[PDB]
RNA sequence: AGGGAAUCUGAACGAGAUUCCCACUGUCCCUAUCUA
RNA sequence: UUCAAAUGAGAACUUUGAAGACUGAAGUGGGGAAAGGUUCCACGUCAACAGCAGUUGGACGUGGGUUAGUCGAUCCUAAGAGAUGGGGAAGCUCCGUUUCAAAGGCCUGAUUUUAUGCAGGCCACCAUCGAAAGGGAAUCCGGUUAAGAUUCCGGAACCUGGAUAUGGAUUCUUCACGGUAACGUAACUGAAUGUGGAGACGUCGGCGCGAGCCCUGGGAGGAGUUAUCUUUUCUUCUUAACAGCUUAUCACCCCGGAAUUGGUUUAUCCGGAGAUGGGGUCUUAUGGCUGGAAGAGGCCAGCACCUUUGCUGGCUCCGGUGCGCUUGUGACGGCCCGUGAAAAUCCACAGGAAGGAAUAGUUUUCAUGCCAGGUCGUACUGAGGUCUCCAAGGUGAACAGCCUCUAGUUGAUAGAAUAAUGUAGAUAAGGGAAGUCGG
RNA sequence: AUAUUGGCGAGAGACCGAUAGCGAACAAGUACAGUGAUGGAAAGAUGAAAAGAACUUUGAAAAGAGAGUGAAAAAGUACGU
């Protein structure tokens, strides 16, 4: 996850099981102030819900996670 | 030499599933998928592949202007031009003979 | 395999190309059950699971199915 | 997604037929033109005439949607639906041969009222006064009106006494 | 990806200000079986497609990146 | 550029059957040796 | 199987290098449907299991891992199933699938003439489920991880739906014209209703054409063998979706009128219901050039290095060939009274309702421009024991074998001996069924 | 008044005492077996209190020997007798 910050420019969430693609790209473009490029989900093998938010040019994923908390 | 695979998930050999081995730009073999060919638009009155018709996939004729889906003729885009040609002719001597139908009943009808 | 996932009983007995469960009876209405089969009443009686609501109705009837709320003696 | 159909977005959910609009607020069509007079809603022109119907080139008048689908819950309707009920039982006691009755239906009916309707109309005052002058041609007008038994003379006497109350005012101040 | 063999719609396309960069590639080719030369190749990414230009002349391409507008990003190669 | 000839059976037959004539072989006289 | 080295307390069994073999494209190869459910990958580990062992794992513990507007499901219908209306049945529920059901969804209007209570018309079958192999809008190439790819990144695309904006057209103002014709076009309105095409369809045979594979000549690089002969053996030399022009058999149109019978196939059918001939039209199959695109991939070479340290130059070209194999397509000819699923969806014609001008007439199937595209599956395995796809070469008359290229294995307890017996296969003096019920 | 092997809640026994008493004193209607309906186990006790063995030595480690805790390891999770 924390390469695919670097590289792809990729914040990878830990999303609910009922939340689809246009809530997580409104809840990312709500709670960070940050446009958000595209969305991609995936189900995990444990039952819960993987999401591949990358964000616009305009926008840095390693400064965002700098702001949050994670690194 | 290289031996090639399916793409998409269907393992079988349908008729959705025909393949062409292409040589791709990284030196190497690869299966293509071949769409379902489109076929020649018919005439509805004689059973022939009428020209002047673009011939696309049913989906494929929305895209595409008025003018490759018609020739300029009366019913154009539906029969041949000698099915279109058998109907002037033949509706032409009908409508006349119903005229001389009628010089015969009038006559008839006089005659009693 | 002839049997799948119930969705009533969850118990993997709903026969596919019948399309009932073996168990449950699924989507018959009433649950099945048979005098014959005591051992199999015994497995999916009241009790079993969690009663969510069932538990508490001895409480509520030995207070006398009481409304409002306690007022600070 | 899968492929949507083509006649059912953008100028189809915009727009709405007349006979669309009758039927979708179940009124005849008198009371939906008497609750479009009251509200002063009108036939609204589209870009593409044909994509706000289904295709088709027609002889066609456009409503808004959202015009029609706001008329719906309005306390004027469900008058005029109570107007109706009124029709029918004074008929009843009417049409069996009771009078008494039929009177006592006359002294326990209400009647819907246009206050309301100005509020959403017209909201502010000045905006009330823009519109006065469509509104004082026909009243003049109708003061200067033989009674028929189209129009009742109660009608002419209480417009013809509006009249004298802006002829009055105008000619006060 | 669209061929135009037109010179005044390649520029027509430079300064649509929809338009951030543009591209100047250069190539070794030979003609008919004699000498060889230089093609040049004016590519922009147009609104829907990348609009190309095979100029095979050098004096004409020598004009073109001139009269290109200034405030445009241009690549070699 | 394995035989051959008869017969019993349904004139050649059919891996039908039997008998004989010719050839062949460890089946035997009589076993011996080698490999797996 | 062996030799060497590394790891470890410990090595026949772990790993690396070397030797020997085995599978030999009808693979022990690479993918999938089903099925399994985390077996995929890493680190830690040997308590139990993988019938010897183990430092190894399809084991154990802890973490990591499956990304889609274009791939599937989702949609449609098939054979069938199954509610509703009805009718049985003490009943649990069964019959029945359009039936003697009031099964509903659209248009017209100055507001409907005893005054503001809705009139007239159009259409006549029937919910729904049922396919991850049937029908179906649209995505490719290169790159990327310990493990994900048509899903991620870079590049380049396409489809569908929707608002609308501009240019062009609609001609002296009101729905364009050329061609004898087949038909051609940047457009060139078209309601109810009626119709047609695609979807959309049995099987084989030879023949033509195209793509991939195979064989090969020249040339531009590298690896090898060489005492001898050999311009030798091996390897690299690539071009995706999509886009612009262009390329055609068949079929049709005009001229022409034919026996002295002609034309013509591999296969004897074609012609006064118009042949040969002369001249044209059409579909874009499939090819060519161009763009994508050489900027990518490949083969080399030279120059820097504790170093997360790569850079700098080249070449990446020109051809040929077939009773070949794979696959795609075209025109024919047989085989039948066997006449060759349905529906969603899309297009077209007939029709002639309505609309269309003087401070933006009507119409956008013409060109350009804008926005958007949800959910779920996506890991891996898939080997007397379920289904399925791709398929190199040589010698030889050969689908006989024998040998190999690509790729993948070396797994199955080991070691020490080697007498008789047993099973199987050979050979044998002389004689030639004398054996045995019976070569 | 009467019935009441279910439910809610009590009180009792010349009853059984872990192969008994319910199938189940316990991760019991559990593990598991079966396509499925169903079938369906085994398994209680350290000590008063973990005080569950600090530390040293032998071994790659499990463990062993010392040492210690406890009234007792002739109670060391393989634990009452
Ligand atoms: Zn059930």
């Amino acid at each position: 996850a924390m390469k695919k910050v670097e590289d792809g420019n990729i914040l990878v969430f830990q999303v609910s099981m009922k939340a689809n693609k246009y809530q997580i790209k409104k809840a990312v473009k709500e709670l960070y102030e940050v446009d958000v490029l595209k969305v991609n989900t995936l189900v995990r093998p444990n039952g819960t819900k993987k999401a591949y938010v990358r964000l616009t040019a305009d926008y840095d994923a390693l400064d965002i996670a700098n702001r949050i908390g994670y690194i | 030499a290289q031996r090639v695979t399916f793409r998409r998930r269907n393992p079988y050999n349908t008729r959705s599933n025909k393949i062409k081995v292409v040589k791709t730009p990284g030196g190497i073999l690869r299966a293509q998928h071949v769409k379902k060919l489109a076929t020649r638009p018919k005439c509805g009155d004689c059973g022939s592949a009428l020209q002047g018709i673009s011939t696309l996939r049913p989906r494929q004729y929305a895209t595409v202007s008025k003018t490759h889906k018609t020739v300029s003729r009366a019913y154009g885009g539906s029969r041949c031009a000698n099915c279109v040609k058998e109907r002037i002719i033949r509706a032409f001597l009908i409508e006349e003979q119903k005229i001389v139908k009628k010089v015969v009943k009038e006559q008839t009808e006089a005659a009693k | 395999k002839s049997h799948t996932l119930c969705n009533r009983c969850g118990r993997r007995s709903f026969h596919v190309q019948k399309k009932t469960c073996s168990s449950c009876g699924y989507p018959a209405a009433k649950t099945r059950s048979y005098n014959w089969g005591a051992k199999a009443k015994r497995r999916h009686t009241t009790g079993t699971g969690r009663m969510r609501y069932l538990k508490h109705v001895s409480r509520r009837f030995k207070n006398g199915f009481q409304t409002g709320s306690a007022s600070k003696a | 997604m899968r492929i949507k159909k083509k006649n059912t977005r953008g100028n189809a959910r915009n727009f709405i037929t007349r006979s669309q609009a009758v039927r979708k607020l179940q009124v005849s069509l008198a009371d939906f033109r008497r609750l479009c007079i009251f509200k002063g809603i009108y036939p609204r022109e589209p870009r593409n005439k044909k994509k706000a119907n289904k295709g088709s080139t027609a002889p066609t008048t456009f409503y808004y949607a959202k015009d029609i689908q706001y008329l719906m819950h309005e306390p004027v309707l469900a008058k005029f639906r109570e107007h109706k009920t009124f029709a029918r039982k004074l008929t009843r006691a009417l049409g069996r041969g009771e009078v008494s009755s039929a009177k006592r239906l006359e002294e326990n009916r209400d009647s819907y009222t246009l206050d309301h309707i100005i509020k959403e109309r017209y909201p502010s005052f000045p905006d009330a006064i823009r519109d006065i002058d469509d509104a004082l041609n026909m009243l003049f007008l109708f003061s200067n009106l033989p009674s028929t038994n189209q129009v009742s003379s109660k009608i002419i006497n209480d417009a013809q006494k509006i009249c004298n109350q802006w002829l009055a005012y105008v000619a006060k101040e | 990806a669209r061929e135009i063999t037109d010179i005044k719609q390649f520029l027509e396309l430079t300064r649509r200000a929809d338009v951030k960069t543009a591209t100047v590639k250069i190539n070794k080719k030979l003609n008919k079986a004699g000498k060889p030369f230089r093609q040049t190749k004016f590519k922009v990414r147009g609104s829907s497609s990348l609009y190309t230009l095979v100029i095979n002349d050098a004096g004409k391409a020598k004009k073109l990146i001139q009269s290109l507008p200034p405030t445009l990003k241009v690549n070699r190669l």
